[PDB]
């Protein structure tokens, strides 16, 4: 295998000299980085909307448990290494259900994800965002430690109450959040996603099908993304 | 089949490009060789309204010179302005710089409140290396530059060296525009490789013309490859980072410890031996390792064979070649490529490490001052053999052995074996989700710079 | 195994370079 190939010269020229048109040859974007044990607190936000459904909730539960298992979770609240996981489900009432706060208690998160019950009711993305910010980060216990970056995961189909969208985005931006929204469906409003992504469209993962969470390639890419 | 080819010189290709390119010989943009520029504004104690005004004006001048990227194409400098104190916070993100005008407006309007907490500049380096520069654009000749501003002189602590090593590992070239000269810091930066940082002095009031010339031409604008000889670098910052040249009499002594057929499928073993061979190729073996006093030696060791549990008469490891067993690089590379073979035994990690350090390093004549023990683990390590191994590591750390751990695959646990690598575990411990990752730039560069971090 | 080639050399590198920057001045 050559040390550099047609794509390597491709990007060499596109980098040192310039561009035109923009045309995208080959595929090399956002090299990210194989994750060390750096401290990361991952908050999952799930759609309580009627559209999500029941077996979809089961598939999302399987995905969340799988990622919580795969990642190297922490061992204490103030851990400087590893990572933590929390799940939130925004539904009808303002006091959204806390499936579990930021926890490394793998048995606890497994049993909670087994015992978490679908809501199946109208919800608002901004309401869920503010509730997560005020119930995990601002929570008295299990709050995101400052040295650990915060990553908001949005298991939202996109079609959900927009009330307090720009305000919710600003509140997330204040808390140094790095959202990574997942669009599980075909009827997803790209613009509410862009608002949710805080500007970048590389932080939104579009899925061909509802069960796309289980594909090994998507799982690996997303795992590298958050970790 | 084949392992892989040899990349041509980066500067030669860049020069061959910028002379047969009707897109380069036009205006002289400053941020050539696109860069991710991180500005770690000092919002610590001793910074008042005037000091922050001056610092923000310096940042504004620099960003005024630059040309911010405004498309998916990999060009121009993308600016991320964070503010660091006892904690670190992000004000402008890499993806937030959609346009130069809005970025400049944000910087000018940036009025982050002054804090009353100490200067954790080391925390700033760690956060910038790990979090801020985590997701960056794909590019081989992309540059990672951080301009840290400092006003309160630093202190000589091990964490400073840890953070400097983290910066070097992440591929980020620092630049400390200190207000006053602190010897401790500039000494800490003095781990010199092809990605070594530097510290400047920020003058008072005006006279920032020549100062900006120095801080832009030598560090941000070009900083490389026709580096403006009147910079003082001495061609000490090209791309494709390596360690110092052969002129550096590096007294390294690296011993690799591999795993048996237990979770080392021929694929993984081929990858590990390829990585070891590449690592050797990028070093300086002594012409006569047996009698020479200087230069380097290497050894590769496999885990225990099957017939080593009932007794210990035979070596607990299959010593493939001791330090002073090969005097030529070509012979060793050929042996690794062809002569290597698995052994189909058990792990017994602690005993293997102890025997390797007691009968491969010490037995060799004229031991080097700094010695490194690499562990390439690709399988579960039973807890019964965990503690003993770590105990051995402690002893090896008392005699001056720097340790590199490469957990391969998902089977190998990472919670316990993380601490085996020498401090800091972020750089010395490495994770690969696949064996192939051993032969990719993010790990080849780390291996190349390994003599520097020790 | 053999050390792979140095990549696009001469013909290939020149072809790519004159293919990308065929639209600028
Ligand atoms: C949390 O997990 C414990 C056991 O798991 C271990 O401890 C965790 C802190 C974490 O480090 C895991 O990775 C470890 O494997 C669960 O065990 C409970 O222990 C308490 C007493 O300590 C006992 O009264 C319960 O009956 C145990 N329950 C179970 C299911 O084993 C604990 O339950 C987990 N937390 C919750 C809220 O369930
Ligand atoms: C570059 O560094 C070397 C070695 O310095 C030590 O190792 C480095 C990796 C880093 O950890 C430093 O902080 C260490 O101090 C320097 O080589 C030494 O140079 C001095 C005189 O300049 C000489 O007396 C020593 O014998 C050298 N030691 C060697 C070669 O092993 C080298 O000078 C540095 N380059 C500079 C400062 O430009
Ligand atoms: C905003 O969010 C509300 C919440 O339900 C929704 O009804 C509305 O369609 C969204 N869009 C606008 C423009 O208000
Ligand atoms: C096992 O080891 C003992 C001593 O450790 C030795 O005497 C004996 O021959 C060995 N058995 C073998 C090699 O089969």
């Amino acid at each position: 295998d050559p040390g550099l190939t047609e794509c390597d010269v491709m990007t060499y020229v596109r980098e040192t000299c310039g561009c035109c048109d923009p045309d995208l040859p080959c595929q090399t974007e956002l090299s990210v980085a194989q994750c060390t044990q750096r401290p990361v607190d991952i908050v999952f936000l799930l759609d309580g909307s009627e559209r999500l459904g029941e077996q979809n909730f089961h598939k999302a539960r399987r995905f969340v448990e799988q990622v919580a298992r795969r990642l190297t979770l922490a061992r204490r609240d103030d851990d400087p290494l590893n990572a933590r996981v929390a799940l939130l489900q925004f539904g009808g009432p303002g006091e959204q259900q806390v499936a579990f706060p930021l926890s490394h208690n793998l048995t606890a998160i497994h049993e909670a994800l087994e015992t978490t019950q679908y809501l199946n009711s109208f919800s608002h993305v901004g309401a869920g965002v503010v509730h997560a910010i005020n119930a995990i980060v601002r929570s008295p216990r299990g709050g995101a430690r400052r040295h650990a970056e915060l990553s908001f995961v949005f298991l939202t189909d996109g079609v959900t109450g927009n009330d307090s969208l720009h305000e919710s985005a600003h509140s997330m931006r204040n808390e140094n959040v790095v959202p990574t929204v997942l669009a599980l469906g075909s009827d997803v409003d790209m613009d509410v996603l862009t608002t949710l992504s805080l500007g970048d469209r590389a932080a939104v993962f579009h899925e061909k099908d509802y069960d796309s969470l289980a594909q090994p390639g998507f799982f690996d890419r997303f795992i590298r993304w958050i970790c | 089949r084949g392992n892989r080819g040899d990349s041509i010189d980066q500067c030669a290709l860049i020069q061959s490009i910028k002379d047969k390119c009707p897109c380069c010989y036009g205006p002289l943009e400053c941020p050539v060789f696109p860069t991710e520029l991180a500005f770690a504004l000092d919002t610590s104690e001793g910074v008042n309204q005037d000091t922050f005004g001056r610092m923000r004006d310096v940042v504004l001048s620099i960003v005024n010179v630059l040309t911010i990227a405004e498309s998916n194409c990999p060009t121009g400098a993308r600016v991320a302005v964070v503010t660091y104190n006892n904690e670190v916070t992000t004000e402008i993100r890499f993806a937030d710089s959609k346009r130069k005008s809005v970025l400049l407006d944000k910087i000018k309007n940036l009025q982050v409140a002054l804090t009353s907490k100490q200067q954790s500049l080391e925390t700033a380096m760690s956060f910038v290396a790990r979090n801020t520069f985590k997701r960056v654009r794909n590019g081989f000749l992309m540059r990672k530059v951080a301009v840290f501003f400092s006003n309160t002189p630093t202190r000589a602590s091990p964490q400073l060296r840890e953070a400097v090593l983290k910066l070097s590992d992440a591929g980020i070239t620092p630049l400390f525009l200190t207000r006053q000269e602190d010897r401790q810091l500039i000494n800490a930066l003095q781990i010199n490789n092809t990605a070594v940082g530097h510290a400047l002095v920020l003058p008072a009031g005006r006279d920032l013309t020549d100062f900006l010339e120095n801080v832009l031409t030598c560090h941000v604008c070009l900083d490389i490859c026709n580096i403006d000889p009147s910079c003082g670098f001495g061609s000490w910052r090209p791309s494709f980072r390596d360690a110092a040249a052969a002129g550096s009499d590096v007294d390294i002594d690296m011993a690799f410890i591999l795993d048996s057929a237990e979770t080392t499928t021929l694929f993984q073993f081929n990858e590990m031996k390829k990585y070891i061979a590449y690592l050797v190729r990028q070093l300086d073996m002594s012409p006569d390792p047996k009698a020479s006093q200087h230069f380097a030696r290497v050894a590769v060791v496999q885990h225990a064979p099957s017939e080593s549990v009932d007794n210990a008469s035979m070596p607990p490891v299959k010593v493939e070649f001791s330090l002073t067993d090969y005097g030529s690089k070509e012979k060793l590379v050929d042996f690794l490529s062809r002569g290597m073979t698995q052994l189909q035994g058990t792990r017994a990690l602690g005993s293997a490490i102890e025997y390797t350090i007691e009968n491969v390093f010490e037995s060799a004549p004229n031991p080097r001052d700094l010695k490194i023990v690499v562990l390439m683990l690709t399988g579960e390590v039973p807890e019964q053999q965990l503690e003993e191994a770590q105990r051995v590591i402690l002893q090896a750390k008392c005699k001056g052995y720097f340790f590199v751990v490469l957990g391969i695959g998902r089977k190998v646990n990472i919670k316990e074996v993380y601490t085996f690598a020498s401090e800091p575990n972020d750089v010395f411990f490495k994770l690969v989700d696949k064996s192939t990752e051993l032969n990719e730039e993010p790990l080849m560069r780390f291996g190349r710079l390994l003599p520097s971090f020790v | 195994g053999h050390q792979g080639p140095p990549g696009p050399d001469e013909c290939e590198i020149l072809d790519i370079i004159m293919k990308m920057c065929s639209c600028c001045e």
